[PDB]
């Protein structure tokens, strides 16, 4: 039972949630001990494996805080079907393919997913730049015009967060995303990653209306089916899942009507107008400032996103 | 007095040298 | 270094190179796993052989 003491002093002492400071200029051991979080990288060495306190269960803990770490998905992608002068933090959307065993997997940026919508039929230009052949994208989908054609493109494109880690393969590549969790970068030098959309497809829902500020803006990615092709859309709003179908219902207005005047839906599963996704929450502050994304010819305008926490969610059918 | 750095092969009476100037052109980039 | 000619050509002046090379980098790594098994005792101490 004296042992129980020292297991409970082991234990007990949560990290101090407030600290009387006196003045910032001395920087006592007290509010340095408040205000330093272990690190995740350190040299290979025991010293600075025991000072990183790696080798902690559960969280680290030199020799639970509100923080989680990340979880990273590891995907094997072919080197044609994606392009290495992408920047870091781009959402990606892997598809699911239809054999049984793949091995390798079929993701998409959102300019490589514009170019499969495209054809068939700015941000355009920078598309057609990066990537010079549509049919080396539009066979990864092997039956897109059926499934596009039924309405069933939204259940088989699953999204899976920003990317972190692109090794410059030469025939398979293999890249690294962060499918749940704090999105930070994997790098020796542990540098930020801000999640970039481009620009004339990421319309604002805040400013499209134009007084309670929350913190958390989640972005949505919507998915919807037009008759000139399939859009691939995403939206910043500050509210509820339950206020976001609504409002982007109304956002969708005009466009439902138009998809049934050009087209009648002769049959009954033309109906769906697509499908929404929360893909993380952000601070509804510093969100979304702008930025520019420069190949080796153009640019173009895109936002970036900065400190994401991607959580993905599945497909809620906007009508 | 100096080294001249040619190699010399006998034949016979007669010790004649040999003497390669190609890597004293190609160094020019020229025709030898 | 060129050679002087003595015919009439078009000849050449003092011809020099600058020339760079770049370094590579490579990234190697691997992946190694220690079960949650093996760390809790790692960080406690016991009493007992």
């Amino acid at each position: 039972r004296r042992r129980l003491q020292r297991r409970i002093a082991g234990l007990l002492p949560p990290p101090a949630r407030r600290l009387n400071i006196s003045r910032g200029s001395e920087f006592t051991r007290d509010v340095r001990g408040l205000v330093e979080e272990h690190a995740q990288a350190s040299s290979l060495s025991a010293a600075a494996v025991w000072r990183a306190g790696l080798l902690a269960p559960g969280e680290v803990a030199v020799a639970w805080s509100g923080w989680r770490p990340p979880v990273f998905g590891d995907f094997l992608i072919h080197a044609s079907s994606f392009n290495n002068a992408e920047a870091t933090g781009t959402p990606l959307f892997q598809f699911k393919q239809s054999d049984p065993f793949s091995g390798v997997d079929a993701v998409f940026t959102p300019l490589s997913l514009f170019i499969l919508m495209n054809h068939g039929r700015g941000l355009t230009r920078m598309a057609n730049l990066l990537y010079d052949s549509p049919a080396t994208l539009a066979d990864l989908v092997p039956d897109f015009g059926r499934l596009v054609a039924d309405r069933r493109f939204h259940n088989f494109i699953t999204p899976v967060g920003p990317l972190v880690e692109n090794i410059k393969s030469t025939y398979l590549n293999k890249i690294t995303t962060v499918v749940h969790g704090p999105v930070v970068s994997k790098a020796i030098p542990r540098s930020t990653v801000k999640v970039t959309v481009p620009q004339e497809a990421f319309v604002d829902l805040d400013a499209w209306l134009s007084q309670p500020c929350p913190a958390d803006a989640r972005l949505y990615v919507a998915l919807t089916y037009e008759e000139a092709g399939p859009r691939f859309t995403f939206f910043q709003s500050s509210r509820g899942h339950c206020q976001i179908m609504n409002i982007l219902r109304i956002y969708y207005s005009p466009s439902i009507m138009h998809r049934y005047a050009v087209v009648q839906p002769l049959h009954i599963e033309e109906l769906t107008f697509g499908a929404v996704a929360c893909l993380g929450t952000f601070s509804a502050t510093d969100g979304w400032r702008r930025s520019a994304f420069n190949y080796r010819g153009s640019s173009l305008p895109v936002v970036e996103i900065d400190s994401f926490y991607s959580n993905v969610s599945d497909w809620e059918v906007i009508l | 007095r100096v080294p001249i750095s040619a190699a010399v092969i006998k034949l016979g009476n007669h010790a004649v040298a040999v003497e390669s100037l190609q890597k004293m052109y190609n160094d020019t980039q020229s025709p030898y | 270094p060129t050679i002087a000619h003595g015919d009439g050509r078009r000849p050449s002046k003092q011809r020099t190179f600058i020339v760079v090379k770049n370094c590579h980098k490579h990234h190697i790594s691997t992946e190694m796993e220690l079960s949650m098994l093996d760390l809790e005792i790692l960080h406690s101490i016991p009493e007992t052989p």
